[PDB]
């Protein structure tokens, strides 16, 4: 009865592979050679040549596990606490064990889709406050080494100044040899709104919505992009290819919630019980994420 | 810190799209342009001599001669590698000639270089003659291409 | 830092029981209880056996360590993979090893948390009570079995 | 049917990972 | 990896590669150089020239 | 192979005749075990409880009770790779240097292949029985210009945390005082619950002429070397005694068990000499060829181990 | 390795064998304590007594500067051996524990040095002269420390009746969270020592 | 035996000091 | 249960002490 987590839209199925951890890290080693300078003419004798080097990096990835404590009603103490439709005491806010566990887990998923999107983990509406998390732990929108564009405050109305920054930071993109495959964008709904008026006596013909998907067209070899509207983002929009080889998801099989065998049991009708869920593992190449953000100053 | 490989990891993997300007790294070990038919000596390492002038110093005589960072008239190689896990410094004889990327003191081509107290080069006897300007890895870290030619007044 | 044994060179004697106790690596406290509350906090610096204090700045408070007035807790466990330290609210009583001063630091000694996270002889504010005299464990470090139990 | 609460663990992780297929397959871009 | 050493298979097969990008780039720009500046050009023999040159 | 390669198939005929070290001798059939790796390191982890405090007394009732730990502790032993070169004649150079007597440059120091490989191995092989028996690598005979080396790499006499016993200058002579001072130092061994298994014990030239003096008038029938097994013999629970003389050592006396679960020794698979494939080769008659060998892999417990120093000055 | 856990398992086994080491320590020297200098003992109740501290029996004293000298250690111990009281009951086996320093100094030839006799042998035959030349076992324990202790093999002078749950047993409570460390305790009973007094011939031999 | 390359030849020497180390022991009386 | 099961432990140590010294020897 729980919801399906939205972060699936935001990935293609290959791009998904699950591991089996808890906490901890997974490392990963990627070579890489370089140049060391002009190379040497070969006439009549020589033995002094010029040199080509290698590089070797490491990646590694971190994993959290988290847990929250949510307080039911004990199981043989229901029946003295049903009423003719509502189960639960309403004057006290306390429920049976299935519903209380329900409504757990989707506020649960919900702040794991935030995680996954903006990188961060809060309960604030300003987003301060927030829980100190590892290094080697990003989402798509605080992943460094990527492309970031910022509007100015002046021009935040400014649909046309919006489309500059998109296209400087899509120009400073690099796909390598990657390039064929679709994209996934992600906007505002009040970015969404703007992206239906006409282009710019402005145009009648066509759409900042078709002149984005053309613009985007021109550098994924023609390939599909899909447009993902989230009320999590404010005045950000977000770039990135749908591509395993550039941006892989790697979670914990137990990253989404799991009860937890402790039940905290007293003489009352009062229970508590556990739940469970893995942070962690978002892998991406660098300068692959367009991220432009419009300063609302 | 000023090891050869950092130790710290990196967060994301690399871009191997462009083939420009990656040579300029710390970790480059060895020379731009190396010779099947160069001398090279292991020696054990006192401190971190690695991309430095070395030269020879001696214990109370328990223990076997070491290499240590230095230069002046003491100067008796280039220190072109390191392996941490033994402790030996790679170190190519003064007697024969390098040219790789060395660490300069904190310059244009053409510029005359002679090793300082702590194994650095800095400009102007001379030893070597700078290829490049200095190029700068960290605050204080300062490589620059030179060519090194033995000794001569 | 915490567990520097790892670092050996050839295998100890697992012979003698006596005086095998006191160590750095020794975590929680001689004799615990099944109702002692237990807090894992984000910590910056090393506070590992120290008393420690809450610092707020944006991001969750985090604690270091400390005493005097700003006292809030003591650090009893230290996990370094997820930067987090167990520790001991000062409403709940404790008894263990923790760091002092110097070696000054006898039976039947009253002691003061510093600044700095370690007990020194001394008003006072808490109740800490030195159980043994201070143990040169290392040239800088001196575990002391002290009961803390309230403030005064 | 689970023995332990091990294994209901694992038919759980297994009970998202099919559900993550079957949105995939029921997916239209 | 702490020498940064590799089997004769891996190392020549990125070796080739960048080689095939500067042949690439010469035959573009008719210039060879390892600098994004483009300066330190090797000098070339006349009658060598690119598409852009 | 030994078709196109002669020196291979030189070593292969050769290799047989070389001699066996003799630190096996210093040793059990168990206590040897082969390790694959060259250079590198080895890791074991040992887990070790303990009391916190004393026990609690349950009256009543309580809540607070007394904690017992536990902590592990990692030893790694380190291994190193080593190599020499020596010169030798070309195969084919050979029957211009077979004299009547023999073959070989007698004026030059030049040799064949195979008896230039054949004394190379030997010596060696006694660098290696050095190391194992010192801890040291050196050619000096002072001692001194010690090759230095990776931590984690011990030999019997400099393994650290033993029981270290000095005689004084002044009692050089005086073997009683010798013997005080090994008595001494066999009381504070910690053989723990392994006792019975054999005992070793290596001694200096000097020291074993010592041995056979009748034991102190004189005692009839005794001599030092019986009251030494005797009193060995106490701790180790009446199990045999093996006493070894070294000409390596000087004015040192070693007493270890041969107990695989206290003193264990991990050698490289590599560890003996080996010939490399590397052969230098010239327009002349001389030719160069590499010997590599791998040192380390001795693992011993804390204070299982008397050594003994007979100061000099 | 790092926050040093262990399975229940091996976390077991290595408790029991801790708490058997301090249950063998106190019933040869009647004292709990786990520090080597013997102090913060735990107090115990009375009629609680090992081998080394059982009161009203024979005690010898080897004075400092005759700390090395093997013939004053068995003037001593003759000393203590004739002020022993068996009675009737000395047609039995004899036991004697020694430290290891002690039990060198053992085997030494018996002293112009005799030959073919040791001070072991000796020793044997002092013992064997009041106990009706009976079995004399010598045993050797690193947890004494210069003393020499020597007491009958009869169960009519000497007995032990120790309780049934004197080794360690676990117990049934388990404590359990919501993280992975569980707690969990083990029993052992402590007791049960009888002699008879003037049985138990105790040498301190003085260091210093 | 025929080594097929210098690798195998690396090997049988091996071997053959493991061998020689079992044999001197079994004949060594002690 | 586990009275049961201490009481084989009991007898399980008391059966362990009756065979080390039937296979002690002095």
């Amino acid at each position: 009865e729980v919801k399906d987590p939205i972060m699936y839209k935001w990935f293609s199925p290959d791009q998904i592979e699950d591991v089996d951890l808890q906490m901890g890290y997974q490392k990963t080693v990627k070579w890489d050679a370089f140049l060391n300078a002009n190379p040497t003419t070969i006439a009549n004798e020589v033995n002094t040549i010029s040199t080509i080097g290698f590089s070797s990096e490491v990646v590694r990835l971190n994993y959290l596990k988290l847990q929250y404590k949510f307080r039911h009603l004990k199981q043989t103490s229901e029946k003295f606490y049903t009423s003719d439709s509502y189960i639960g005491d309403i004057n006290n806010n306390l429920l049976p064990f299935a519903q209380a566990y329900k409504l757990a887990s989707s506020e649960i998923i919900k702040l794991i889709n935030h995680f996954v999107l903006t990188g961060t983990v809060s309960i604030q509406k300003d987003g301060k406050n927030q829980k100190r998390l590892l290094p080697n732990m990003y989402g798509l929108l605080n992943m460094p080494e990527q492309i970031k564009e910022e509007v100015a405050s002046g021009d935040k109305d400014k649909m046309d100044k919006i489309f500059e920054k998109i296209e400087a930071g899509l120009s400073k993109l690099e796909l390598g040899d990657e390039f064929s495959t679709p994209m996934m964008v992600i906007v505002d709904p009040a970015t969404s709104l703007k992206l239906v008026k006409p282009y710019a006596a402005a145009s009648s013909c066509e759409k900042w919505e078709d002149v984005l998907i053309q613009t985007i067209k021109a550098i994924n070899n023609r390939e599909d992009v899909y447009i993902e509207t989230s009320n999590l983002l404010k005045h950000k929009i977000l770039i990135y290819p749908l591509n395993s080889e550039l941006i892989k998801f790697k979670p914990s099989k137990y990253m989404l919630p799991t009860p937890n065998e402790q039940v905290d049991k007293d003489s009352t009708d009062v229970a508590h019980s556990y739940i469970d869920f893995v942070l962690g593992g978002l892998l991406a190449t660098r300068k692959t994420i367009l991220q432009v953000n419009i300063k609302q100053s | 810190a000023l090891m050869k490989n950092p130790q710290q990891d990196s967060g994301l993997l690399s871009n191997s799209i462009d083939f420009r300007d990656q040579n300029l790294i710390f970790s480059n070990s060895g020379g731009v342009c190396t010779s099947s038919k160069d001398k090279i000596e292991n020696y054990p390492a006192k401190g971190y001599p690695y991309k430095r002038g070395v030269k020879l110093s001696f214990g109370d005589g328990t223990t076997e001669l070491e290499v240590e960072a230095g230069g002046g008239d003491d100067l008796y190689g280039v220190c072109s590698d390191i392996d941490e896990f033994s402790g030996m410094a790679t170190v190519i004889p003064i007697t024969n000639n390098f040219t790789g990327y060395l660490t300069l003191k904190k310059v244009n081509p053409g510029d005359k270089l002679n090793f300082n107290q702590h194994g650095e080069l800095e400009k102007v006897s001379v030893n070597a003659i700078a290829l490049s300007k200095a190029h700068k890895l960290t605050e204080d870290l300062f490589i620059v291409l030179a060519s090194v030619f033995g000794n001569r007044a | 830092m915490k567990n520097p044994q790892h670092d050996a060179s050839l295998l100890s004697n697992s012979n003698e029981f006596r005086d095998k106790n006191v160590e750095f690596f020794a975590s929680g406290g001689t004799r615990t209880s099944k109702f002692d509350k237990l807090e894992n906090h984000p910590f910056l610096g090393y506070p590992y056996k120290r008393g420690v204090k809450r610092v707020i700045q944006h991001y969750e408070p985090h604690v270091e360590a400390g005493g005097g007035e700003d006292l809030y807790g003591i650090c009893i466990d230290i996990d370094e993979f997820s930067k987090t330290a167990t520790i001991v609210p000062i409403t709940n009583n404790f008894e263990g090893y923790l760091v002092a001063k110097d070696s000054t630091v006898k039976v039947k000694d009253k002691l003061i948390f510093n600044k700095d996270g370690a007990l020194e002889k001394v008003k006072a504010t808490i109740n800490a009570t030195a159980l043994t005299d201070a143990k040169q464990i290392s040239n800088e470090v001196y575990l002391v079995k002290v009961a803390v139990f309230g403030n005064k | 049917v689970p023995i332990n609460f091990t294994e209901f663990v694992q038919a759980i992780s297994n009970t998202y990972k099919q559900r993550r297929i079957q949105f995939y397959e029921n997916l239209k871009r």
